[PDB]
């Protein structure tokens, strides 16, 4: 009620990155150092140890991998490097909030497209053919409009909710 | 009649037994509290429990699990109800049970008086003779005189064994064949018994040519109801430490197994036993058995009997700990039956070539071999694991179940071949050679079976190019 | 497992040409022993539409006890699940002397499993095994259709993993 | 018979590093480049795929850890660096050639030493205690010799087969 914006912001930070304030001062602001054991007190009941093993090199569109070991086991984590943000990877993102952008709810490969850009289309008619693991998925047109320009044509891999067509 | 529900249980051991108890408790919806030492911080037993606490801070690593006051203080504070001792560390100690009874914490097992009655060997000797089965002829009192040894060699027979009392080590166990050997054996045995340990209570007993010992599993409740599970076979005896176990009797007459059942039940009822019990025998070629001793805890090879009858022992232990009588659990003599055969093997980081000398190092690759009739009890085996040079050297407890002995042997052989544990030295090859021997599949095996087969040590080599190529690449 | 007769062995033997009596198999020789339950562990989101999910497995663990038999198909540390084939991870079988005992053992085994990184459907099976009518013994084909609570009721904490992300 | 010394040397290499002349020439000369997946053939059926992940840093005595992605799993190995510092400040290894030299048959740490420097030692006499799994060994001196300085010192971390006493 008093600070809505920062309360909403804080609520999402402590979710994506988990609970905090149980760490050491070095861990919170500086972070762990390679090849030195540090302790994290989670709850009164349990308590667990970590080593930082090594940090790999950047591989694909800025996704570096780091090697941690939890108490008694080795672990691997992929972290998105946000310091580069120089390359243009295209692959437009179709947000579900915006009606104009059209995205695929399931990642896969496009089989066929039955609609050509800037042409007359019907309401609630099949427009693309999608392939699943062992099923056929038929997309139905949600609403009637016009597509201005299509960048991704065919025969290329897309992930979930990617922009191929923009409806108006 | 008396019921006191248990809210949580704390285990006072480490390794696979702690994991087994944790699983059994979680299956009953009971909170679990675990303890661990400073050195043993990367183990997997402290990760499968709801609660974990540090104990024996400045103490030595082996005796950290032996500090009764610290365990009592930890248990009392966290509102613990009962404790499972397990085996090996504090099962035999009578003071620990008394301390647990004094602090209001329940102790899962027999009463401290019964444990003390088991205790040393002379009391068990006397109890066997007063009410019990026959026992091997021998001297009741400890022997310290040359005249005593000479006289008891004169009286019964020439081959005699020297046994050391007030000690668990197999160091005090030498054999005598003749007078000339008898004198020097007595001298060295007496000297080593007085030197390595404290009181040198040495024993004189006749040796049995081809011994073959049978273990019978005993279960009892607090209302004087005792249920035996069935016999066991562990004649595979390296020198005096077990390696391989078979549940069904290989070739035993039904009359003899019935006699063993009756004698074990009578012995258990005479003392008044209260929990997982284990009675050990020793039978001769002519068909004559001789009592040896009684174990007061739950044995390591219990899992093998656990599968032939499909009865969970830890469940019964905890149910008796609450106070439920066995008939309310539906466990009677008529409802227990034999079904199939089982074989037990323990994977250990011992080198079967030189002297079975234990090896230490880091595990680089690990894989499992689960299958149709394969049960696995992973104590501590995972990528990048480190084997401690001061604790026990058990890696994995592997159990194979089948409809017949050769089928179980084949299944166990294929399961052992699927396991790949490179970098840490292991005794898989010796076990495979043992399983492939035709005498084993014959069924009849004696104690000196490994002693008369120096060719059993084939010591197979491996090209192992996989890990050799990576060393070059690295 | 109820019969304790290996089917693949008999199949190969009868492919060889050996007759059943030689193998020692008669309809009067086999008998029932206990009860068993099987559950298929997949990567299907049990909330949205049972829609398949794809990703990379970061944490894997197994639970083996008295009456647990495990058949690891393609589940291991650092495994990548493909969207081209079936979505089966592990086939878990539980055996006990009675139906409720086997169900409780399977519930314990499922609780002991730990799969992180790829969303899966342990929770739905936990709800199924926690139903009283299921444990009673009798169920019908319309059973899932007339109980719209199994899908919705889903407990999910997912804490420790998030903490590693922040440190990286 | 043609080349006695060369034969022995080549036998040792192929028994330590395995079968050579099955790799690529660049693989045999240069080595695998990071984040690049290659393939090695071993037999008609043995086909292997190897991917390099990351190289860690010197932990305590010039030993690095390399994470290799053999097939679908991961394999950690430890290799001894040589271009790093090679000055020996650690306890030296005992020499196996001299039987008079004393080395520990099993790994362990010396708790106490029976003989203080400057005392006679006879055959079959306890000298020290070595920590095995549950078993204790005292070393017997093959020859009578004068002790000046204890190389093992006292209550220090040590591993198997190390110089505890040397007689000149
Ligand atoms: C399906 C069952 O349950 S049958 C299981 C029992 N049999 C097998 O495992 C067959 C596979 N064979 C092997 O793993 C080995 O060759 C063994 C067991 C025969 C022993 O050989 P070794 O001298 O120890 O190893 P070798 O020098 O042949 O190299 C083996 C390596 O090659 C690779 N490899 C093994 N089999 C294959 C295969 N079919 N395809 C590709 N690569 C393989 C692996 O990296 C393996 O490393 P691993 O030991 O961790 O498995
Ligand atoms: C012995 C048996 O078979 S009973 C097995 C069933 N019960 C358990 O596993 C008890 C252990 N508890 C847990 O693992 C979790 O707390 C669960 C299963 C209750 C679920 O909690 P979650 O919200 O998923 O995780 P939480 O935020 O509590 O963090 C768990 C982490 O803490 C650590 N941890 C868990 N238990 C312990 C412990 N006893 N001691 C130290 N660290 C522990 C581990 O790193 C664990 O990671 P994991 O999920 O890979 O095991
Ligand atoms: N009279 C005997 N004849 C033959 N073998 C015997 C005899 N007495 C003991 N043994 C051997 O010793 C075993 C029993 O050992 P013991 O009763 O001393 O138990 P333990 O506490 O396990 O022994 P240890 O002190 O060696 O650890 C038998 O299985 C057998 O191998």
């Amino acid at each position: 009620a008093m600070y809505p914006d920062v309360f909403a912001h804080f609520k999402d930070f402590t979710a994506t990155f988990g609970p905090l304030d149980s760490l050491n001062t070095r861990l919170f602001l500086q972070g762990p150092k390679i090849a030195e054991e540090f302790e994290v007190e989670l709850e009164r009941g349990k308590t667990l140890h970590i080593k930082a093993l090594a940090v790999s090199d950047l591989n694909r569109a800025g996704q570096r991998q780091v090697f941690f070991e939890l108490n008694g086991q080795l672990r691997s984590i992929l972290v998105k490097d946000t310091q580069a943000m120089k390359e243009m990877h295209f692959h437009p993102k179709a947000l579900k909030d915006v009606k104009g952008q059209i995205g695929a709810p399931m990642p896969g490969k496009v089989i066929d497209i039955k609609v050509v850009a800037g042409a007359k289309v019907a309401k609630g008619q099949p427009l693309c053919v999608l392939s699943a693991m062992k099923m056929e998925t038929v997309v139905t047109s949600p609403m009637e409009g016009t597509v201005r320009k299509v960048h991704v044509t065919k025969d290329m891999t897309l992930e979930g909710d990617d922009l191929i067509l923009e409806i108006e | 009649l008396e019921y006191k529900p248990i809210k949580k249980v704390m285990v006072a051991n480490r390794g696979e037994i702690a994991i087994r108890v944790f699983r059994a408790c979680t299956e009953l919806g009971i909170r679990t509290v675990a303890i661990y030492s400073e050195q043993d911080t990367g183990q997997m037993h402290r990760q499968k429990a709801d609660e974990a606490y540090l104990i024996g801070r400045g103490l030595a690593p082996v005796q950290a699990y032996l500090h009764i006051p610290d365990i009592i203080k930890v248990a009392k504070e966290n509102n613990v109800d009962a404790v499972h001792p397990g085996y090996g560390f504090l099962s035999e100690r009578a003071d620990f049970a008394q301390a647990c009874q004094d602090a209001g914490v329940r102790f899962i097992g027999p009463s401290p008086e019964v444990v003390r009655k088991m205790g040393d060997k002379v009391e068990a000797r006397a109890i066997a003779i007063a009410a019990g089965v026959p026992v091997v002829p021998g001297t009741d009192a400890p022997i310290t005189s040359l005249h005593e040894a000479h006289e008891f060699s004169n009286t019964y027979g020439f081959p005699i064994i020297f046994k050391a009392a007030y000690g668990g080590g197999g160091r005090g166990m030498r054999v005598v064949h003749s007078y000339e050997e008898l004198e020097e054996n007595y001298t060295r045995a007496y000297s080593e018994a007085l030197a390595a340990f404290g009181n040198g209570a040495l024993f004189v007993e006749k040796f049995i040519e081809k011994p073959r010992h049978i273990e019978v599993q005993i279960l009892g409740d607090q209302y004087g109801n005792i249920l035996h599970l069935y016999e066991r076979d562990c004649s595979i005896q390296r020198r005096h430490q077990k390696v391989v176990e078979i549940a069904p009797a290989a070739h035993l007459d039904p009359q003899l197994r019935t006699r063993l059942t009756s004698d074990s039940v009578k012995l258990a009822k005479q003392v008044g036993y209260e929990n997982a019990g284990t009675v050990e025998f020793l039978v001769d070629r002519h068909g004559k058995h001789y009592f040896i001793e009684v174990n007061s805890r739950l044995q390591v090879e219990h899992t093998v009997t656990e599968e032939i009858t499909d009865v969970d022992l830890v469940h019964a232990q905890i149910h008796v700990a609450e106070g439920r009588s066995l008939p309310d659990l539906g466990l009677r003599q008529e409802n227990i039956r034999i079904n199939g055969c089982a074989i037990q093997c323990r994977v250990t980081t011992e080198d079967p070539a030189r002297s079975f000398q234990p090896d230490t190092g880091r595990i680089e690759v690990f894989r499992s071999g689960e299958g149709m009739g394969i049960r696995l009890d992973n104590a501590s085996a995972f990528q990048g694991a480190v084997i401690s040079p001061h604790y026990d050297s058990l890696l994995v407890k592997v159990i194979a179940h089948g409809k017949d002995h050769p089928t179980a042997a084949t299944k166990m052989s294929r399961a052992l071949a699927e396991f790949r544990v490179r970098g840490v030295k292991t005794n898989i090859a010796f076990l495979q050679n043992v399983l492939n021997n035709q005498q084993f599949l014959a069924g009849t095996v004696d104690t000196q079976f490994i002693d008369e087969n120096p060719e059993l040590f084939q010591l197979r080599p491996a090209q192992n190019r996989a890990q050799k190529l990576l060393h070059y690449l690295g």
